[PDB]
């Protein structure tokens, strides 16, 4: 019913930028909470950042700190994330999901693996020289 | 009235409902069995708003309203007259003068899955605020902008939100059984009663009577006086009982 | 079919719960008047594909008094209510082959009844054919209990039954009185019952117009004319107005009434009224006051 | 003699709930209007919410308004206070103290700074772990 | 039956100041109403 759809990606360089968004169609933000996860080739799915529904409380992952900024605009309805200082092992492919209600620490649970509702088709993102 | 309504199997359902369709059972001519508290509907927040919850049983009940509503655990104090809300106003408004008896359990035992729940159907979005005791099924996309919701887009966004709980959920997001006794009155109506007592017949002793309201002293003795099934009071002349 | 005959002995009520016993008492209240008018309201349009007009809408004021002299069960149920609209709530004592549901509920449209083209007598049954409303707004008080008609078995010729009723409105509470009597072929038979009530009712609506229910498909020994006003027919609908009257009622000793009289029909019947009496011995009785009323009043103030 | 102890605090998170409740072991409620004040440390001591003696009058502050709600039940004799959506300034040492007859919002006279006349010992409560 | 008058006027400044004029003590728990003319001055603990 509900499709979420990625944009952004290419062929960044190492010390490089880019900005992935993702559009919810059917569901509402600013209610709904989203996050990001990430797969590398040869590895197991990993979350890369949250925020929850009740304002703009950002959430992130170990090493993904002070680098990887997290946006929510509730007037296109499209969350933004924002990379910066991009190493060569950030080589993944991108998704974007969403599960209602402040999914994201409440309590003695974190954003841990994949049970959120809402999924997406994912975008690619490769960096190299 | 020699009735008794069963009142613990109303209360606990197999499945609760969402918001959009809960159910409403109204009980009468029955005897008041309000020593279910603290075991059964009114238990361990005993909120009866109700003005003079214990005087309630002089004005007697002419109607009960029984409700069992699951709600989150972040806006359990927003059932009371007079708050605000998204989750308050646009899905359930109390009057200003409700009383009754409003009281929330702890449900995570029951209420929660290790795979999740998506039984509770909720609204963020409506066009206005609603009339108290009103309740909307009807499933149908807000428009929320410029642009025209006749197609499944943005700025067009669908009015369903089901809520999702586990036991491994923090408190405050956990869901709560919050269940309703109201024995408000409309407009008074006086219709049916139940609390009435009775003391043991005397005969043939100097005592004080009443039979239904009808208060007097002297000595009461069968005899052959024969009512047709109509007449209840006896008269004679000069008019008295 | 507006003939009008008058009423002699019918309408006499128990006002009250209270027994009594070989007295006569003096009761101020609604009570139908001795040797007063009452309406015949006819049904003939039987095969005619229009609505028959042969129920019209009466202004319900201060209780009504109802008749009816049939072996079937033609007469089902009663409208009441001061609109018929989606407004306010309508009133309905709508009665089954053996239960009544009585419904106070709001109505939006009430069209016309149903209506049958063909012959009662080739087909004598009547099968799911009585739907009036569609819509069904906010109400309460859906009331079911036993048949108020009995159904009392007519047999072997000039032994048909009376269904006699009255309806009262006081202070949002609705009562119906009612019994059911074995006559023969008088229209109005010469004769006195003690008349007892059925049920009580809290409603808390007013009563503005009021309207009866036929089975309107198809009707027959039913007789009619065009001529209104002072004439005569047979309609086996009887509707009288109840008025403030004063009676004196006689209660045996069994613990029934057995008679009545009023007090405003006859100087006789003033004569029993203040003697507390039914038999009156000869002599002269001083019974009441005369006064003349002015014919109308004047106001002078100066220049 | 008239002592005001409170029970509840800890650690919690942002976005959380937490329960505080305070029973008087002189004397009763429902003839005292009482109060609950907290101090941020290294700042002064405000108050955050009164119930008044008779009914349910209930009174707030700017900063915590709709978020926090005060209950109180005769019968167990305490007052009760549902936390709910914590941010990250409210850890602060919460007291609960009382004042005969209605004191809370009284005329021209609001409950200003400290004027109650009896004193609890304090509960602690964190958030952001 | 009370033949007599009642005299009253405000006293704001000899019996209250800011911490609170506590030696008014206005007894609110009581076995049973008293009797007309009556005092009782008695400190016995009173159960709810």
């Amino acid at each position: 019913q509900v499709q979420l759809q990625e944009s952004g990606g290419g062929l960044v360089q190492p010390g490089g930028s880019l900005r992935l968004s993702c559009t919810a169609s059917g569901i509402a933000l600013h209610t709904h909470a989203t996050g990001w996860f990430r797969q590398a080739p040869g590895k197991e799915r990993e979350g890369v950042s949250c925020i929850s529904s009740g304002d703009g409380t950002t959430y992130y992952e170990d090493s993904v700190e002070g680098r990887f900024t997290i946006s929510r605009d509730n007037a296109k309805n499209t969350v933004y994330l924002q990379m910066n200082s991009l190493k060569l092992e950030d080589t993944a492919v991108y998704y974007c999901a969403a599960d209602p209600g402040a999914v994201c620490h409440s309590g003695s649970y974190y954003y841990t693996d994949d049970d959120f509702y809402y999924r997406g088709q994912g975008t690619q993102v490769t960096v190299s020289s | 009235v020699t009735n008794l309504c069963p009142f613990h199997e109303v209360f606990n359902a197999t499945r609760f409902a969402s918001v959009y369709a809960w159910n409403r059972t109204r009980i009468s001519n029955c005897v008041a069995d309000y020593s279910v508290l603290y075991n059964f509907a009114p238990f361990f927040a005993f909120k009866c708003y109700g003005v003079s919850p214990t005087k309630l049983n002089d004005l007697c009940f002419t109607n009960v309203y029984a409700d069992s509503f699951v709600i989150k655990g972040n806006e359990v104090s927003q059932i009371a007259p007079g708050q605000t809300g998204n989750i308050a106003d646009y899905n359930y408004k109390l009057p200003d003068d409700f009383t009754g008896c409003v009281i929330a359990w702890n449900s995570n035992k029951l209420d929660s899955k290790h795979s999740g729940n998506y039984d509770y159907w909720y609204r963020s979005f409506r066009k206005s605020k609603l009339k108290p005791f009103e309740r909307d099924i009807s499933t149908e996309i807000y428009q929320a902008g410029n642009k025209p919701c006749k197609g499944k887009g943005p700025n067009c966004y669908f009015p369903l939100q089901s809520y999702g709980f586990r036991p491994t959920y923090g408190v405050g997001h956990q869901p709560y059984r919050v269940v309703v006794l109201s024995f408000e009155l409309l407009h008074a109506p006086a219709t049916v009663c139940g609390p009435k007592k009775s003391t043991n017949l005397v005969k043939n002793k100097c005592v004080n009577f009443n039979f239904n309201g009808l208060t007097g002293t002297g000595v009461l003795t069968k005899s052959n006086k024969k009512f047709l099934p109509f007449q209840q009071f006896g008269r004679d002349i000069v008019d008295t009982t | 079919t507006q003939s009008y005959t008058n009423s002699f002995t019918r309408g006499v009520y128990y006002p009250d719960k209270v027994f009594r016993s070989s007295v006569l008492h003096l009761t101020q209240d609604l009570f139908l008047p001795f040797f007063s008018n009452v309406t015949w309201f006819h049904a003939i349009s039987g095969t005619n594909g229009t609505k028959r007009f042969d129920n019209p809408v009466l202004p319900f004021n201060d209780g009504v008094y109802f008749a009816s002299t049939e072996k079937s069960n033609i007469i089902r149920g009663w409208i009441f209510g001061t609109t018929l609209d989606s407004k306010t709530q309508s009133l309905l004592i709508v009665n089954n082959a053996t239960n009544v549901f009585i419904k106070v509920c709001e109505f939006q449209f009430c069209n016309d009844p149903f209506l049958d083209v063909y012959h009662k007598n080739n087909k004598s049954w009547m099968e799911s054919e009585s739907g009036v409303y569609s819509s069904a707004n906010n109400c309460t008080f859906e009331y079911v209990s036993q048949p108020f008609l009995m159904d009392l078995e007519g047999k072997q010729g000039n032994f048909k039954n009376l269904r006699e009723f009255v309806f009262k409105n006081i202070d949002g509470y609705f009562k119906i009185y009612s019994k059911h009597t074995p006559i023969i072929g008088r229209d109005f038979p010469q004769g006195f019952s003690a008349l007892e009530p059925l049920v009580d009712l809290p409603i808390g609506i007013n009563i503005t117009r009021f309207q009866t229910l036929l089975a309107l498909n198809r009707s027959y020994l039913t007789p009619g004319d065009s001529s209104s006003g002072w004439t005569a027919g047979a309609a086996d609908y009887y509707v009288g107005y109840l008025q403030p009257r004063t009676f004196l009622l006689k209660y045996n000793e069994n613990g029934t009434i057995t008679d009545a009289v009023d007090c405003a029909l006859d100087p006789l019947s003033e004569t029993k009224c203040t003697l507390k009496s039914f038999t009156v011995e000869k002599g002269i009785y001083q019974t009441s006051n005369f006064r003349v009323q002015p014919t109308e009043s004047i106001v002078r103030f100066p220049n």
